[PDB]
């Protein structure tokens, strides 16, 4: 039984990590949470503090009206009843304003006008906690790509929710908020269109997704075989490269040809996770405004 | 057709951004050198990119890559063969000499610092308020080696103060001095630490620091580099 | 011929078949025993592909396709040109991902790292595997197996999913789907991170792990920690690969009717399936 670095074998615990200061207004922390001996085996133990600004409780207020709207749409779907909620749970669906409405907000509340009151909600959300990662990294001084990487989700979101309904003219576009009902949707928008594997831009966005998980493990994987010389210290290992780091290009350099540097495989690793919903919002956005046919499209490019 | 002129410019985006990739990760390494030294003939179809500088946080200066390299350091192997693309035999004791699975780098000799510029790892019994809070606490194991003979004891845990984790075993040999173990090699069982690295005679030969409450980066070179290597090398007696 | 710190490393050692025998490299790459069989299977494999192109009739990327054997030949083999081009095929792309990674074992052992990646990388052999000898064995025949083309493929995915419905519904391939979008999740965060410390705002130092993980509490209450990170990206990747095993193991072997109606299980169960209200 050589050891791999899975699991800890023994938890060490100090006081309490209050964290850094840097501009950041320390009146809006919390204190800390507990610890959990159970995270603690395999990450940190400990929980918070969490930083709560104003914009912070603007987007988990909105957020938190995003979801009692659907459910109670949910819960009376159920009739009420809590059985019955449980059992139809995956089946449940808030729907859109149907065609007849277009980008109207006229359509009465149980046909229609809740879907929007829940996407107002989950846009107000989606956007405030966007500042809210720009923000937590100005007031430490770091960069700013968590921000533009989670551009890239907000996209696709934005293109499937908001973009796309308004140029096709209604919000019967949209997605619903249902389980198994935008999987239907879905499946559907793709018979619609001729079939999204015709979609160059989903197939890219399919080369990333699966590209994500290959760059995952490979990086993931090469970490922990260098984790023996602190490999994981990977900040350092940029500005002062150790063994780590040269065992790690190796394996790769020797495996396949060419490599990378502990910065540099970062890069990779943010672009190649950025470019699944880049492309993918892309393919979306352009069907149905420019192309009703994926098939048809191809057999011209 | 707009969407045939949306994927044409995304190849064209992609091919840019493969090469900002490819030139960033040549930044270390580069250029490449014949087995003796010299500067390479086929450098490859990229160019090395402009400079840049990261400032280093305590006092502690620069770094500007690409940048002249050099191993700041004897590397004790010879050629095995009268071309390029052989192995390289160890001119001595590979484990001594730090080669091979036992190389090490000539990183900086000061100890990583945490945000707040003190020590990143101290042995526990110097570290305010630390304590074990799960699993079996290890100081106190008699430690084995791959030869099943005991090589000496746990006498601390060295930690990561801000990332509050285990990096280091202190063991104590016959002689009453102690080595660092890395955490990640070594298997805490019941009754015992078992090292399958290296064989009990090994232990003295672990590196040694030169501080007994600080690390710095070129001794856990140093340390990380020799255990690792006796994979390899202590198999004989393993 | 070498990065500037890679002489050091270059030692005898490490290969688990014939000693000395094949421990050299060429340029960068290092040779295994493995490094030959992965040569031979490879080529082989390619020369057996140009060779089903003139069969089939193309010398054009797009087109060139190898199809299994069809249904009606079971489990047995098949004429080169009717399908067993495609076995033999197989069993060189077997050859040749088995060897690739017991290469990577025998760079391991020379490199003195640990086997993490030829471990993580079985798991895609596996899924492949899965795919064109696991399934098509339980069912009964290479005719299950998908076909070697780069849009023919993709046929397949769509012949074979609609058969069950939307495939949506196959419950592991729900779970399945998760893991992808959640590594993908966690490879943009995980990036991000290291580049914003590494490079942060401007004329500014280089920020630490301290600063990394005060940037997650702050912005979620929590924070994983380097090691974490790297232990989560490889079972967020490796669990994704895993229950894509799953998802099509089952399918066509203890599950082959439409995917949406398994959920059936669920709502008949007999404290509330007979209510009346709600969807059903
Ligand atoms: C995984 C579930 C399905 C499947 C569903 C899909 C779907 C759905 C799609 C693809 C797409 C792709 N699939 Mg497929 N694919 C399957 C199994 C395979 C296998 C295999 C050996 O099992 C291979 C080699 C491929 C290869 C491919 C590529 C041609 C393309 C982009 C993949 C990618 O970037 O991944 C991540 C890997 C990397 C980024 C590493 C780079 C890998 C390179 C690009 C692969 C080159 C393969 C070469 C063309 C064929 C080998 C010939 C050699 C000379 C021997 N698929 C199974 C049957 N695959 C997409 C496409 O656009 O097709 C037109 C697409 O939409
Ligand atoms: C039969 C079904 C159709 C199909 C129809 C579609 C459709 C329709 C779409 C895709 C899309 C995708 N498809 Mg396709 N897909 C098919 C077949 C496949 C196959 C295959 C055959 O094996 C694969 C591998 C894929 C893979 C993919 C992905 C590459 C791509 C989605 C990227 C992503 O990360 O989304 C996940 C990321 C997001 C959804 C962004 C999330 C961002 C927001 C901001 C998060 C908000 C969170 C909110 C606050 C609530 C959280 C609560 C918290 C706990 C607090 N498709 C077939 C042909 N596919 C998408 C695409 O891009 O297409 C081009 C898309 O729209
Ligand atoms: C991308 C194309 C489709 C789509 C196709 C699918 C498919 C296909 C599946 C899901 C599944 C999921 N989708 Mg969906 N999904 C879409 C966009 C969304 C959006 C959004 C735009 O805001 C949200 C909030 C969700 C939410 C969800 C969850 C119910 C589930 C797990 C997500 C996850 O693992 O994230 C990661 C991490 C978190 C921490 C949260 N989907 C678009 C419209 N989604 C899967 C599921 O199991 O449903 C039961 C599933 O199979
Ligand atoms: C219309 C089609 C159906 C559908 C039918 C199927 C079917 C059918 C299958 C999937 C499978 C998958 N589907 Mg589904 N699926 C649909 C919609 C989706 C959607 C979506 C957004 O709607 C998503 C995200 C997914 C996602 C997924 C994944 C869970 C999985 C694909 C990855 C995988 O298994 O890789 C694992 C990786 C591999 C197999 C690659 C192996 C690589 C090998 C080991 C080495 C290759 C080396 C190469 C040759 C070398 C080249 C040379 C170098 C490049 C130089 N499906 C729709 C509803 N889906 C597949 C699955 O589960 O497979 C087990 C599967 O068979
Ligand atoms: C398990 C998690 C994910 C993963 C991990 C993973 N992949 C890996 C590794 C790891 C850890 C490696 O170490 C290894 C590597 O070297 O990466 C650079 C690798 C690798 N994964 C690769 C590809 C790959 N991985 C994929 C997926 C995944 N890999 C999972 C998502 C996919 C997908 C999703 O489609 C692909 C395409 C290669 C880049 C590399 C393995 C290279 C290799 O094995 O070389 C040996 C063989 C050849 C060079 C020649 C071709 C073989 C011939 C017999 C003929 C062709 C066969 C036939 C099946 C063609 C099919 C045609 C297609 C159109 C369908
Ligand atoms: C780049 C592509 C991937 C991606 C990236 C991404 N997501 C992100 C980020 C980034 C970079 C964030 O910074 C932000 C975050 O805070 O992560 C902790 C986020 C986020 N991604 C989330 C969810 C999410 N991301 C998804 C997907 C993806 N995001 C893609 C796979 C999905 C999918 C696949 O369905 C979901 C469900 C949240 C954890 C968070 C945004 C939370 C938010 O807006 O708050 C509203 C509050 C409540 C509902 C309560
Ligand atoms: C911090 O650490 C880390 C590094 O290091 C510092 C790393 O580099 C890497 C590696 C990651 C990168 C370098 C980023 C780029 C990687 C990807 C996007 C993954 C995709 C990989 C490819 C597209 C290329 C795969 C190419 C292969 C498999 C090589 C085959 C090439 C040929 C044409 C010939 C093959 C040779 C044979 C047949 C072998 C036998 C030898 C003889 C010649 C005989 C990681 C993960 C890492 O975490
Ligand atoms: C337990 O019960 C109480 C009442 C306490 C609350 C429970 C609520 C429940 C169970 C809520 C369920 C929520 C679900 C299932 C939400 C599902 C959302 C899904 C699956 C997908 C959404 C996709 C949305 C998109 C693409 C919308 C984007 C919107 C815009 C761009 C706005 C313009
Ligand atoms: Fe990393």
């Amino acid at each position: 039984a050589e050891y791999q670095n899975i699991f800890s074998q023994v938890q060490v615990r100090g006081p309490a990590d209050l964290g850094m200061t840097e501009d950041v207004n320390l009146a809006n922390r919390s204190g800390v949470g507990p610890f959990s001996t159970l995270l603690g085996w395999f990450g940190n133990a400990q929980l918070g503090p969490i930083y709560l600004g104003s914009l912070g409780v603007l987007s988990l207020f909105s957020g938190l009206m995003w979801f009692f709207t659907i459910g109670i749409w949910f819960w009376y779907q159920a009739g009420w009843n809590p059985a019955v909620f449980l059992r139809d749970l995956f089946f449940f669906s808030l729907e859109p304003p149907a065609p007849e409405y277009g980008l109207s907000f006229a359509a009465p509340l149980k046909e229609g006008g809740l879907w929007l009151i829940a996407s107002f909600f989950m846009f107000v959300a989606v956007w405030s906690w966007w500042g809210r990662t720009y923000l937590r990294a100005q007031a430490l001084g770091m960069g700013k790509h968590t921000a533009w990487a989670f551009l890239s989700a907000i996209w696709l979101w934005m293109v499937l929710g908001f973009i796309r309904p308004i140029l096709m003219g209604s919000w019967s576009e949209a997605v619903p908020y249902g389980i198994f009902s935008h999987l239907d949707w879905t499946n559907n928008f793709s018979l619609v269109h001729g079939n999204l594997f015709y979609n160059p831009f989903h197939g890219l966005s399919i080369a990333f997704l699966y590209g994500s998980a290959l760059l995952f493990a490979m990086h993931g994987a090469t970490i922990l075989a260098v984790s023996r010389f602190g490999g994981e210290r990977e900040l350092e290992q940029i500005a002062d490269r150790g063994t780590a780091a040269e065992r790690a290009a190796l394996f790769w350099r020797w495996t396949m040809g060419f490599n990378a540097t502990m910065e540099g495989s970062h890069r990779w690793a943010i672009w190649m996770a950025v470019l699944v919903t880049l492309t993918g919002g892309i393919g979306i956005l352009l069907s149905g405004t420019v192309v009703d046919n994926w098939y048809v499209w191809g057999q011209n490019h | 057709d707009l969407a045939s002129l949306a994927i044409y410019s995304f190849w064209i985006f992609l091919a840019g951004l493969i090469y900002y990739l490819q030139t960033e990760n040549m930044r270390e390494g580069y250029p490449l050198e014949n087995e003796d030294g010299t500067p390479a003939a086929n450098q490859g179809p990229f160019p090395l990119p402009k400079p840049k500088t990261f400032i280093l946080p305590h006092g502690r200066g620069t770094l500007t890559v690409p940048g002249p390299e050099s191993e700041d350091r004897p590397i004790a192997l010879a050629r095995t063969a009268v071309s390029e693309g052989f192995p390289h035999a160890p001119t001595g004791d590979p484990m001594k000499d730090g080669v091979g699975p036992a190389s090490w780098v000539a990183r900086r000799d000061l100890p990583e610092l945490d945000g707040h510029g003190h020590n990143k790892i101290k042995p526990m019994k110097a570290a305010a308020g630390f304590h074990v809070s799960a699993g079996k606490n290890p100081i106190g194991l008699p430690v084995r080696g791959c030869d099943l003979e005991i090589a000496g004891k746990v006498v601390d845990i060295w930690v990561d103060i801000p990332e509050q984790m285990a990096r280091f075993l202190e063991v104590e040999l016959k002689d009453g001095s102690t080595r660092l173990l890395p955490m990640q090699m070594v298997k805490v069982q019941s009754n015992r630490v078992h090292v399958n690295a290296l064989s009990s005679d090994l232990f003295a030969g672990i590196p040694t620091i030169k501080s007994p409450t600080e690390v710095t980066l070129l001794e856990e070179d140093k340390i990380c580099g020799y255990v690792a290597g006796g994979l390899m090398y202590a198999a004989p007696k393993r | 011929a070498l990065l500037s710190f890679e002489r050091k490393y270059r030692v005898p050692g490490g290969t688990l078949v014939g000693g000395n025998l094949f421990d050299f490299w060429v340029g960068p790459f290092y040779v295994g025993f493995f490094g030959v069989a992965t040569f031979f299977f490879a080529a082989l494999g390619i020369i057996l592909i140009a060779w089903s192109a003139v069969l089939q009739g193309t010398w054009n990327p797009q087109l060139i396709s190898v199809y299994p054997p069809a249904l009606e030949y079971g489990l047995g083999g098949a004429p080169l040109a009717k399908g067993g081009l495609w076995q033999i095929i197989t069993i060189c792309a077997t050859g040749a991902f088995v060897s690739w990674a017991l290469r990577e074992v025998e760079i391991c052992r020379k490199l003195g790292i640990g086997y993490h990646i030829p471990f993580a990388f079985a798991f895609a052999i596996l899924a492949y595997l899965t795919l064109v000898l696991f399934r098509p064995v339980m069912m009964g025949a290479w005719g299950y197996a998908f076909p070697y083309g780069i849009w023919t493929h993709l046929d397949w995915v769509s012949n074979t999913g609609y058969t069950y419905g939307n495939f949506h519904y196959n419950p592991a391939h729900m779970i399945a789907i998760s893991f992808f979008f959640t590594n993908a999740l966690a490879l943009a965060l995980h990036g991000a991170l290291v580049l914003s410390a590494a490079n942060p705002e401007k004329g500014k130092e280089m920020r630490t792990p301290d600063h990394e993980d005060t940037f997650f509490r702050d912005l979620v209450g929590y924070s994983i920690g380097t090691l974490g990170i790297h232990r989560l990206g490889l079972l967020l990747s490796l669990s994704a690969v895993f229950f894509s095993a799953l998802c099509m193991i089952i399918t066509g072997t203890i599950w082959f009717d439409q995917w949406v109606d398994w959920w059936q299980w669920w709502v008949k169960l007999p404290w509330w399936a007979n209510i009346p209200g709600g969807i059903n």
